[PDB]
RNA sequence: GGCGAGAGACCGAUAGCGAACAAGUACAGUGAUGGAAAGAUGAAAAGAACUUUGAAAAGAGAGUGAAAAAGUACGUGAAAUU
RNA sequence: GUGGAGGCUCGUAGCGGUUCUGACGUGCAAAUCGAUCGUCGAAUUUGGGUAUAGGGGCGAAAGACUAAUCGAACCAUCUAGU
RNA sequence: UCUAGUGCAGAUCUUGGUGGUAGUAGCAAAUAUUCAAAUGAGAACUUUGAAGACUGAAGUGGGGAAAGGUUCCACGUCAACA
RNA sequence: UACUGAUAACCGCAGCAGGUCUCCAAGGUGAACAGCCUCUAGUUGAUAGAAUAAUGUAGAUAAGGGAAGUCGGCAAAAUAG
RNA sequence: AUGUACAACGGGGUAUUGUAAGCAGUAGAGUAGCCUUGUUGUUACGAUCUGCUGAGAUUAAGCCUUUGUUGUCUGAUUUGU
């Protein structure tokens, strides 16, 4: 809420760091196997649960 | 083709409507009148004017007039041609009283 | 109306996260963690929840000491440093 | 176009409601280009903007 | 169990550890706890210049490649069903 | 006349949940919708905090409620129980 | 010759996939939309203007607690969701 | 310390007619933050169009009689300030 | 597909309801004010009433009729013993 505290403010900072799409380098690097983020979170479908 | 006119009528939304549902019968009597149009002067296009518009909602939904005297253009199209060179026009004609009134023709002045 | 509109009643957190675990289960009105046992000295264990040590123990972290244990004892626990051969 | 923002700035500005605020078409670009509210003042100086005639609720048959 | 080495008449991606992959992961649950799926282009990206239709996506040509009956919905490509 | 009591009464919000054994009944909904009804200044309604934990609690007592779970909750294990 | 985790039509079997039903049931609560212009490839729904209506201050208004977490605002933008 | 605070930001597997604490509260009618209408403020959202068969659901009316109906006057009607 | 053609309008008829607006009135419960004081004095308010007024409005959407007005009347598809 409004009224929150710092943990949870440093938990909220670091998801939002979180929520965005992959670096389409990594998709050209070597070997790689990665095509898309899976790690994912988008505040409609799911929660944080903190 | 020819008959870039325009012409003055008279509908009867009274017959056009009667027994129609209290919140259809004002666009009802906006689909009537483009087929009207399309009847009296074979267009498909009809573009009706919101002076119209609001002649037909002026008493609301269920309180519309029971007759109209209406000013028809049909006019030669522009715009990236359509199916039909020609479209018609529709205008409303401020009258006292619409009652006792014939069809007539008018000319470009 | 013991489904619906009580989960629609259902708004104030019981439990927490925890400083040891980080997991939500400290429990506020009781102040401990379900998980670890905080704020007990021990660590929550038990070897029905095998799968429980499993994802808490030893190696699914960092072991920031204890990889460079094995190294040094290989090497001995030798003091001091090279002399540029 | 769209121009909901430039409505609801406009609103706030005048000090109205957004079903007070009237933006003329004929000047649609205008007011398109117009992002900030300074530029929303200018507009209502210029005119292309208006508060409202507020509606009317009259006391005649209450008295 | 931990660390390091070697082997097998073992399993071979619905098997074998739950996990051959960013797996105790995503995800669920108040919580304890629960707990997946998912491997393969090609030797090499050479991953389709250029033209044309289309609003574009894409298509038809072209071209690469031994092969596009290999086009990231990629080895082969069964059946049900179409 | 004054005054303005009451686990008084009519009746809103509010709390509830009688009847239609109405609608819906692969729903708006894992208990809702509409009307009709009860009570509405009190043993009232209610948020937050707090205490009570499984043969245990709590119960103006229905074997009711105890996280869509109760004539003994849920999780894991004993357990691939017989 | 040896050796087995060795042969499936079934187990309301397990996992995955696919169908007919079927272009069907159905998308019907909350009084209600219409005219033109602009944009755009494309407008029943986007934007503006005009009109008609509603909530009708115990409101579909304005601000907050719990909860949610960046949904806030802007620019671009429509493959998937609405 | 933004923002929603809810027929789309919370919980109900979801953009679910459910549920979830509260503050401010105009004019008229009227005893009354009842119901109806309106101003400020806000919305104009819920897939649409054309027809108007049976059957439905919701809402209404019906001569003469007046519970004979039915388990039962259920339901509706009358009554009403 | 150029005619006792068809339609949209208009007019007339038939019906329904019940006497429109507007104007006027020495109609009008009564009440104020005036001064030329009244010898109906007049001006203003005032539910309603009377005449023009069986008037006016509606009247085919599944009513009748038309010597009127204005329009329309060559798009597509398929078929063989």
């Amino acid at each position: 809420a409004a009224q929150k505290s710092f943990r949870i403010k440093q938990k909220m900072a670091k998801a939002k760091k979180q929520n965005r799409p992959l670096p389409q380098w990594i998709r050209l690097r070597t070997n790689n196997t990665i095509r898309y983020n899976a790690k994912r979170r988008n505040w409609r479908r799911t929660k944080m649960n903190i | 083709l020819k008959d870039v006119v325009t012409r003055e009528y008279t509908i009867n939304l009274h017959k056009r409507l009667h027994g129609v549902s209290f919140k259809k019968r004002a666009p009802r009597a906006v689909k009537e009148i483009k087929k009207f149009a399309k009847l009296h002067m074979g267009t498909d296009d009809v573009r009706l004017a919101p002076e119209l518009n609001q002649a037909i909602w002026k008493r609301g939904v269920k309180g519309v007039e029971y007759r109209l005297r209406l000013r028809i253009s049909r006019k030669r199209n522009e715009e990236e041609d359509a199916k039909n060179p020609l479209f018609s026009y529709v205008e409303p004609v401020l009258v006292a009283s619409a009652k006792g009134l014939q069809t007539v023709v008018v000319e470009e002045d | 109306g013991k489904g619906t509109p009580s989960f629609g009643k259902r708004h104030n957190k019981s439990h927490t996260l925890c400083n040891r675990c980080g997991r939500r289960s400290f429990h506020v009105q009781k102040k401990t963690c379900s998980s670890c046992g905080y704020p007990a000295a021990k660590t929550r264990s038990y070897n029905w929840g095998a799968k429980a040590k499993r994802r808490h123990t030893t190696g699914t972290g960092r072991m920031r000491y204890l990889k460079h244990v094995s190294r040094r004892f290989k090497n001995g626990f030798q003091t001091g440093s090279a002399s540029k051969a | 176009a769209n121009l909901r923002t430039q409505k609801r700035l406009a609103a706030s500005v005048v000090g109205v409601g957004k079903r007070k605020v009237w933006l003329d078409p004929n000047e649609t670009s205008e007011i398109a280009q117009a992002n900030s509210r300074n530029a929303i003042r200018k507009l209502v100086k210029n005119g292309t903007i208006v508060k409202k005639a507020v509606t009317v609720h009259s006391k005649s048959r209450t008295r």
